[PDB]
């Protein structure tokens, strides 16, 4: 079925919300200082979740579960922002809008379950270039809509993914990342690297083999060419609030 | 130049890799001949020229990895566990 059973999504939202409640509170208390109090600003946050099958339990990966737990933690932390709109995108071979910036807030468990229903981790490819093109285009039109009646609007994309893309795409992503920075869209990549998955299977130790002109294999660390300027490694959910707050504190604000 | 993610494992005593070298992205069109060269290479086992065979879930690899995926209805998103055995 293209959707999770709605009942399963409700149970997941409720379980995750309880599991992450203290972590959400810590993140929101830090976000309050970074983003509030102290202009009349507005915030638009797109949570972009990897729906590719590399994420999936059928691939013996825990990345999908950790991403949905992280989604609930972050979405719940963000709902404390008065002037914030939260939207959700799913991506693999194509990109879908799971929750629009204009849609009802995540103060409701039914709204959260409707989002979780759409993530099944079955797509056959991970097209990060298309994800970035769609995200920039989405924010550009939101910026145009903003014109209607005076807004200091700040736009943030948080990508929740195992970070496994074809090495060739690392180069193709760089022009799109420049375009995002030129348009002042901050892009943070949140790498799902669940430490309990298995002994000795972290993305930090993922290597890649290339055959040279002589035919001799040469081996490099996969992450050495990872292009994203702001990224976090999530080994345990407990890692996420402080690291995400630190990056935003420093580089969303600056 | 598509890549497939593989995890090497072995049940033979003297031929284990350090945990840090077992997970590798490899060209999708590679066959056992090329995988054996990688394993023998300086950054891996550094054993020079031992011919290795590879089992995937108890069955020997007889094609390229991409044809193995296609034959089993799998995409390039799949991680393959390759058990290496002396030929
Ligand atoms: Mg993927």
């Amino acid at each position: 079925r293209p959707l999770r059973d709605y009942g399963e999504a409700l149970e997941m939202w409720s379980t995750f919300q309880t599991k992450t409640q203290a972590l959400s509170q810590s993140l929101s208390s830090q976000l309050r200082l970074i983003l509030t109090g102290s202009s009349k600003r507005a915030y638009q946050i797109l949570l972009c979740v990897d729906d590719s099958s590399s994420m999936s339990d059928d691939n013996r990966s825990t990345a999908g579960n950790l991403a949905l737990e992280s989604l609930v933690m972050v979405a719940r932390a963000l709902t404390v922002l008065e002037a914030g709109q939260i939207g959700v995108m799913g991506f693999g071979t194509d990109v879908f809008v799971a929750h629009a910036l204009t849609d009802p807030p995540f103060t409701s468990q039914d709204a959260g379950a409707r989002v979780l229903q759409q993530f099944t981790f079955r797509q056959d490819s991970t097209d990060m270039v298309l994800l970035l093109r769609r995200t920039i285009d989405h924010f550009r039109e939101a910026r145009l809509i903003q014109a209607s009646s005076g807004e200091d609007l700040w736009q943030l994309a948080l990508i929740l993914s195992d970070g496994l893309v074809q090495s060739r795409d690392h180069a193709r992503l760089r022009p799109l990342l420049r375009e995002a920075m030129e348009q002042r869209v901050m892009v943070v990549f949140i790498v799902m690297d669940d430490a309990r998955s298995r002994k000795g299977h972290s993305v930090l130790e993922l290597k890649e083999a290339r055959f040279g002109p002589d035919g001799v294999p040469v081996i490099h660390r996969y992450l050495d060419s990872f292009p994203f300027p702001y990224y976090l490694i999530v080994h345990h959910l407990e890692d996420l609030p402080g690291a995400l707050a630190a990056l935003l504190r420093t580089w969303f604000a600056e | 130049v598509a890549q497939v993610k593989v995890i090497f494992t072995t049940t033979e005593p003297d031929l284990e890799l350090p945990e840090s070298k077992r997970q590798l992205l490899v060209p999708a069109d590679i066959r056992r001949y090329g995988l054996s060269r990688i394993l023998n290479s300086e950054s891996m086992l550094d054993t020079g020229s031992i011919p290795f065979d590879f089992l995937i879930n108890g069955s020997f690899l007889r094609s390229s990895l991409e044809d193995y995926l296609t034959s089993n209805g799998l995409s390039l998103e799949t991680t393959l566990t390759l058990q290496y055995v002396r030929s």
